[PDB]
RNA sequence: GGGGAGGUUUGGCACCUCGAUGUCGGCUCGUCGCAUCCUGGGGCUGAAGAAGGUCCCAAGGGUUGGGCUGUUCGCCCAUUAAAGCGGCACGCGAGCUGGGUUCAGAACGUCGUGAGACAGUUCGGUCUCUAUCCGCCACGGGCGCAGGAGGCUUGAGGGGGGCUCUUCCUAGUACGAGAGGACCGGAAGGGACGCACCUCUGGUUUCCCAGCUGUCCCUCCAGGGGCAUAAGCUGGGUAGCCAUGUGCGGAAGGGAUAACCGCUGAAAGCAUCUAAGCGGGAAGCCCGCCCCAAGAUGAGGCCUCCCACGGCGUCAAGCCGGUAAGGACCCGGGAAGACUACCCGGUGGAUGGGCCGGGGGUGUAAGCGCCGCGAGGCGUUGAGCCGACCGGUCCCAAUCGUCCGAGGUCU
RNA sequence: ACCGGAGCGCUGUCUCGGCGAGGGACCCGGUGAAAUUGAACUGGCCGUGAAGAUGCGGCCUACCCGUGGCAGGACGAAAAGA
RNA sequence: GUGCAAGAGCACUCAGGCGCGCGGGAGAACCCUCGCCAAGGAACUCUGCAAGUUGGCCCCGUAACUUCGGGAGAAGGGGUGC
RNA sequence: GGUGAAAAGAACCCCGGGAGGGGAGUGAAAUAGAGCCUGAAACCGUGGGCUUACAAGCAGUCACGGCCCCGCAAGGGGUUGU
């Protein structure tokens, strides 16, 4: 009866790590859907990034993209509905969590206090080919 | 969340550009609006050369909020403004060229014609 | 359903940090210090955990000490006396307790603190 | 001296029922372990004092 | 004719289909059958359900340990549910079977002093216009001369918070068996381990 | 042409009120009356179905904003199930508004020779914190409860509850010229709503962090400190608290009944729902449904605990102290909360502070090297900093103990 | 720093209110008023009167008394009606 | 004194002065003064009334009409630290 | 406007920081004790004798009762439940 949390944390059936490692950069690829009347189709979501509210289970996160039109918000979380949904234009650097400025002014501004982690992408690759060794032994 | 003052804007070819929402034609006292309400907006501005003129009463299919909509599929929803577009007296809208994306939510409103223009889906 | 993570209160944020800061110097300086019940239990509480804080011995803390309260030279007194005695003790550093009549001068409890290792 | 004025006087027996409501409520104290003083409740005794034994400066 | 007892725990948005659902969860718990009652010997319909064990030392007194199974006192009361009356054995949570809606009574977090605006529902005045005196206020009351009187039952200011009620129809999503965690909807009041009930909802007909 | 009803409008009476009754309309808070706007219903039709005209019963609920309306009668658009009519001093300025009419200024008018007159006009222009009782909202103290006590009670009163609209399957069928278009039952939702939750939605968070400045400080640099608010300024914000987010509900069913639809049925060889009796019949009445609830002075019902005289009152009723079972104190605290009350734990111990660890917020700290003429930047370093939610943990704080506490009236 | 209309962009004026700061307002120890005031042991009510009843008749309930209050009654209070 | 264009205006601050003659807690509805807000942006309403945006310095610029000084620092906008 | 006839105006000692009291002496008198002849009522207090917690009120009066204390008797005080 004791660790409430233990046991609202033991009730976790969801455990979902079939994606990648994430940080404030980018993301890119991938997300899932439905559209046609009954589900059938893939709509995958590509594109930037906002806001990531980490609540462990309820862990929702509302994305940037921007839509020929104008731009567009959309909050997914972690554990079904985005089926593959793995990322690729991963990518780092931001002074702070909470990306909002952007929705202000946003064209080549972004990409200005936009930069990168090639970081990431080095142990990425590091971890491409050191799995060519995991196809050798241990 | 519009009422009957909460300037708007539309994303059409036809001619008006912004309107003034009077009504939601639902549930009278209602008036707070979500992407499905029905605005009767009186017409505030359109383009100089065409059909369509300013000042004129019209009916009003409802997209776009800037408070997210509450998916059922878990998510949440938004455009980056409050829009959509005209419906006229024996429905249906009297426009036919979309600028940008729509949402589901349209869909699940069951109005096709709309959604087959429609470029991106959320 | 106000007040619904508790705390003791009275001042004002700015005077609240300050007689804490205060009451907290004088009393590391005379190191047991009389006082009202209020001011002895949360003051008691706060000193705790910081005297928790003070119980190490790393630059980036100690800076954070006078970032804190004021003269360094206690703080002297405080790395090279008061953490070899608290580095067997942790937890529970200050004894602060209750006292008959009170403030027979408007009629408010007393407490006493004091150093406790 | 604006509008809340006493209608009229009140009687005296219902000016000492309203006093009747306050009856002077006495303190708490009990006896100190190993001596002769009533202390207040958990408080410990202005001399004496608790257990390990401190201050002893009430004479 | 059913129910069981309950502390809430979570009320999480699961995604049940393809769904965010405000689940809580209720640890219903050990909830062992003792004092049966009956019209005849004592009144109406009735069992006693003690929701969890956990006093030696600081319960005493004549202990349900007398009353027939011993089955000591649990860390909270046993209680006597209006209609409800099993075989002889310790109700938990497997007698709800996935997919059912049921009443459910909660005391819920008091609040004490309350006004109106957040009680009833009134319109406060002007925060700027007319007077910046009455600010937050429900402002008149009754009748000039007559009537004269400020009715009796009347809306006014005062107390709201802890209140016992039981809420109608929510349906059972699931069931744990092995700690024992019945799964439903999205509500329950009280602090997040405070008192909550199921009954036997009154559906359709 | 008759007579009546009701006292919303405009008048008659001047009878309380000129030993200060302060005003239309607007906001606020309602409550009622049904001669009823809408939803129920039923009969009638000069009622094909769809719709309408009329009368009667039927309040349980509902009845929008807006521009010119200051505004008395507005008007119109946009709706809506309809956008009810009225009593309540034209309900309600010791609740508010104050555009208003009735003050001194001042310009228009007008009438009189003029001081002045108006229910002719116009701009601006100073509504006196305090609750003595009843009334209402919750919070408590007294005593009852005819042995004393720790728990579980029934349900009577009383209260909340009672809204509507959209499309489809019937069926484009019956009906019918085609258009059109069904009763009934049913089936998916939104609105107005009541209830509750943080889970999502997005909100505050007063020191949870991070970048900036004028000044002054430690300590000269780095670094840090108040001051600029009662936090100097911004970026973000879990738990808590919050609505727009989120779940839940009105009904359903029974009983009698109205307006009304019918049976058997005579008085009177005919009739007749009525005279004897029976059927059906409303969102309405009561329950059913959710809340209060044993000062329901009826204090009721139930599990159990304890137990003579232990001492006078020789009869009558009590009295008197240690006790029983237990309790009251004080603390540590609290999703309890104005206090109270309510709830847990009390050295027997995880009750609070601290340690600690998880989550979580801030989002690579100071400090060393490296590089740059340098401000800064790079490895260190998703790192340093760490308020609530989850607890593992006795170091500090709940020591110690204080007082109170049946003797079971009576037939 | 005067008055009428209109838009521009900013707004808690409003949709519609929730959370936060002090000074309070709440319990304590010290010190403590006011205008007024025949009385009081002061209820709902359909009646009843110089026409507008806590008190008279009737009818009904509500055990005795007090804080924190909303301000409908006490035909208001204050200056013996503008 | 510093820094702010200048000054004595502003903030911080030198000497000087004061902690303003009751204190203390819990941390209500409600009140004074102030902070935030999704999304709407005068529907509030007697009217933008108050709050609210707007603020200094360098330039791009400034119409009708004029009695030539005006309107102008118009309006609308770009730039501002090390 | 007031001690007494005159100050003989309270020495010595006890509680207190004193202020005030407590024993004394004094004088006929010390509620003649220093603002001291009387010292009503309003108004504010102590014990105790009697009542009042099922109750609707110009609080009084009439019949009865219960209680406490005067009365030898009968009586009577007054308390005030119906």
């Amino acid at each position: 009866m004791n660790r409430g949390a233990l046991i609202k944390l033991v009730e976790s059936r969801y455990v979902r790590t079939d994606l990648p490692e994430f940080r404030p950069g980018d993301t890119v690829r991938v997300s899932y859907k439905v559209k046609e009347g009954n589900r059938t189709r893939i709509q995958d979501f590509e594109g930037i990034v906002i806001r990531i509210r980490r609540n462990g289970f309820n862990t929702t996160f509302t994305v940037r993209k921007v839509s020929y039109g104008v731009g567009v918000e959309r909050i997914f979380p972690l554990h079904s509905p985005l089926i593959q949904k793995i990322d690729i234009v991963q990518r780092g650097r931001a002074r702070r969590a909470k990306l909002y400025f952007i929705r202000n002014l946003s064209d080549r501004e972004i990409r200005r206090k936009l930069r990168a982690d090639r970081k990431r992408i080095d142990q990425d690759r590091a971890a491409e080919r050191a799995a060519k060794e995991e196809a050798q032994k241990a | 969340m519009i009422q009957p003052q909460t300037y708007l804007e539309v994303a059409d070819n036809t001619g008006a550009r912004k309107i003034m929402c009077i009504r939601v034609l639902k549930g009278s006292n209602a008036k707070y609006a979500t992407v499905g309400d029905v605005i009767v907006a009186s017409v505030k501005e359109a383009i100089p050369r065409g059909a369509v003129k300013e000042g004129d009463v019209v009916k009003a299919v409802v997209v776009r909020t800037k408070k997210e909509i509450k998916r059922p599929d878990g998510s949440a929803i938004r455009f980056d403004d409050n829009a959509a577009v005209i419906i006229n007296n024996q429905l249906e809208p009297r426009g036919t060229r979309v600028f940008g994306p729509v949402a589901r939510e349209l869909r699940e409103k069951g109005f096709m014609k709309i959604v087959s223009l429609a470029p991106e889906v959320l | 359903r106000h007040l619904k993570s508790g705390r003791k209160l009275n001042r004002h944020s700015s005077h609240r940090l300050a007689l804490y800061r205060n009451q907290a110097k004088s009393l590391l300086t005379h190191g047991r210090i009389t006082t009202t019940v209020p001011k002895a239990k949360e003051l008691r509480g706060f000193v705790d955990h910081l005297i928790h804080l003070a119980k190490r011995g790393d630059l980036h803390a100690r800076r954070l000490v006078l970032r804190d309260l004021q003269d360094v030279k206690l703080v002297r007194k405080l790395f090279d006396e008061i953490a070899p005695r608290y580095r067997d003790r942790q937890g529970g550093y200050t004894r602060v307790l209750k006292l008959a009549e009170r403030r027979r001068g408007d009629g408010a409890p007393l407490a006493l603190v004091e150093l406790v290792e | 001296a604006k509008h809340p004025v006493p209608k009229k006087k009140t009687s005296k027996a219902r000016r000492d029922a309203r006093r009747s409501h306050h009856a002077l409520t006495p303190p708490t104290l009990v006896p100190c372990p190993e001596c002769k003083a009533m202390k207040p409740p958990h408080t410990v005794c202005p001399e004496c004092g608790y257990y390990a034994g401190r201050k002893v400066l009430e004479v | 004719m059913k129910g069981i007892l309950g502390v809430k725990v979570g009320m999480t948005r699961i995604f049940r289909d393809d769904r965010a659902v405000p689940v809580t969860v209720i640890l219903a718990g050990p909830c062992p059958v003792v004092q049966r009652r009956t019209p005849e010997k004592d009144g109406y319909t009735a069992v006693q359900l003690g929701f969890l064990p956990q006093n030696p030392k600081r319960v005493n007194r004549p202990l349900k340990g007398h009353f027939a199974k011993a089955g000591v006192e649990p860390v909270r009361i046993l209680r006597e549910i209006r209609d409800f009356n099993p075989e002889g054995d310790t109700v938990t949570v497997e007698i709800f079977k996935p997919g059912e809606r049921v009443d459910v009574t909660g005391t819920s977090k008091g609040r004490g002093f309350a006004g109106v605006m957040k009680r009833w529902n009134f319109a406060g005045g002007p925060d700027s216009h007319g007077a910046h005196k009455i600010h937050r206020h429900p402002g008149s009351i009754g009748n000039r001369k007559t009537p004269g009187r400020v009715y009796k039952g009347k809306k006014m200011a005062g107390h709201y918070g802890a209140e016992r009620v039981t809420v109608m129809n929510l349906e059972v999503v699931d069931v744990i068996p092995e700690e024992n965690l019945l799964l439903v909807k999205g509500a329950v009041p009280g602090p997040n381990g405070g008192l909550v009930i199921v009954r036997e909802t009154k559906k359709a007909a």
